[PDB]
């Protein structure tokens, strides 16, 4: 559900 | 074409300003407005503002005091700048373009500049070879990687051989290790018979701390 | 400020299958709404603009419609290169603000993961430290346990995974394990195994070293 900035895709 | 070219990432200390030039090219910046998105984990996409053809800028509200944005119109530069930073400013901001001179919908992005606020310090990594062998080769093809450890902050570029070798490549995300250190491993596979011929290079970038390295893989 | 919520948060479908994507605005913003996709690594590409006008440059299985509070972005038959991350936009209100995102993955048939074993660099070992770096390559689905042992201690804590994104070709995964340990402790023993289970092996495989060869 959130933005994860290492990959710029939602994980979680 | 029509292209925004954002300045390299970095680390911004608590309360410590942020600074980021974007430059543009296929158009003049006298003829569009220029926008400013941040993506973070907290809020997700979120607008920051836009400095328009004539000067003119707007900012989200929560920005207006610490938001600053400038433009050098003959130099095609948009200088983005936000005052005192914590943590859950910690994102990846973008300048942006639309269509039309006046409206909102972004067909053009920069490439995003991932920025860190944190107390710690610039990091540049090791890079180890991470060498192929019998116990990586199955059916004619071998495996080979570069294992980039212990840099701060993220992130990292790795591509092979100068960009000429994409197939197979694997770059995995990087995990933060209990030193707090960034640690991650790319890998590639190639024909196990041109581990003998071919030379296979990981070219490693950590934007961050100028840090360039290019590692030599080959069989041990 | 608009609220919008795009649901659901993760969409799995089967390639060739059609799919929307919800996104349901606070109040009414007429058809002032666009859309985006963001893949791995990448800034965001703008899709449709108002609800439902075409992007030059986008495929044609992209469209948009809805009007009001209620929106869908649909792709008719879905193709591997569409996995992404895809946000709405509104702008009929200032400031304009976006949607959370669908994650859109994709199913695809069994493939067991390729393993592979590295043991760390004498580079490495001067300065003191031992990577052991296991390998799974090409394997869907993402289920995957990784297994250490030391002269057949199990070892637990002291490695970490990473997993790429879904691939945008053939829709697999690559999972990463690397086992660290301390020059000393490496030293001190001599067999280096990596346990992989996957849903596409019949049984668990063994990658494993001596060190030194």
């Amino acid at each position: 559900g959130q933005q994860d900035l290492s990959t710029r895709r939602l994980k979680g | 074409q029509v292209q925004l070219k954002q300045s390299g990432p970095g680390l911004v200390q608590p309360s410590q300003s942020l600074s980021i030039t974007c430059t543009v090219s296929g158009f003049s910046l006298t003829n569009y407005g220029v926008h400013w998105v941040r993506q973070s984990p907290g809020k997700g996409l979120e607008w920051l503002g836009v400095i328009w053809s004539g000067g003119n800028t707007d900012y989200n509200t929560p920005f207006t005091s610490r938001l600053s944005i400038n433009k050098d119109n003959s130099k095609s530069q948009v200088f983005f700048k936000m005052n005192s930073l914590q943590s859950n400013d910690t994102a990846i901001y973008y300048c942006a373009r639309a269509l039309t001179y006046y409206d909102y919908e972004f067909a053009y992005w920069g490439q995003g500049t991932l920025v860190t606020v944190s107390a710690a310090s610039t990091k540049g990594p090791s890079v180890f070879p991470l060498a192929p062998s019998s116990k990586s080769t199955s059916g004619g093809t071998a495996a080979l990687g570069c294992l980039v450890k212990d840099y701060f902050p993220e992130p990292v570029t790795v591509s092979w051989n100068s960009g000429a070798l994409t197939s197979g490549v694997h770059t995995f995300p990087a995990v933060l290790q209990s030193s707090g250190l960034y640690s991650l491993s790319s890998v590639v596979t190639v024909p196990s018979s041109s581990l003998g011929t071919q030379t296979y290079i990981c070219n490693v970038n950590h934007k961050p701390s100028n840090t360039k390295v290019d590692k030599r893989v080959e069989p041990k | 400020d608009i609220l919008l919520t795009q649901s659901p948060v993760i969409l799995s479908v089967s390639p060739g299958e059609r799919v929307s994507f919800s996104c349901r605005a606070s109040q009414s913003i007429g058809t002032n709404i666009h859309w985006y996709q963001q893949r791995t690594n990448g800034s965001p590409r703008l899709l449709i603009k108002y609800a439902s006008e075409s992007i030059s440059g986008i495929p044609s299985r992209f469209s948009g419609s809805g009007s009001g509070t209620d929106f869908t972005l649909s792709i008719n038959s879905v193709e591997s290169e569409d996995i992404a991350d895809y946000y709405c936009q509104q702008n009929n209100n200032w400031p304009t603000t976006f949607g959370a995102g669908t994650k859109l993955e994709l199913k695809r048939t069994v493939a067991a993961p390729s393993v592979f074993i590295f043991p760390p660099s004498d580079e490495q070992l001067k300065s003191g430290t031992a990577s052991v770096v296991c390998l799974l390559n090409n394997f869907y689905p993402r289920e995957a346990k990784v297994q250490w042992k030391v002269d057949n201690a199990l070892q637990s804590g002291n490695s970490q995974e990473s997993v790429t994104e879904q691939d945008s070709k053939d829709s697999t995964y690559s999972l990463s394990s690397t086992l660290t340990l301390s020059k000393a402790d490496y030293e001190k023993h001599k067999v280096y195994a990596c346990e992989v289970t996957h849903q596409g092996l019949s049984s668990p495989v063994t990658k494993s070293f001596n060190r030194g060869a």
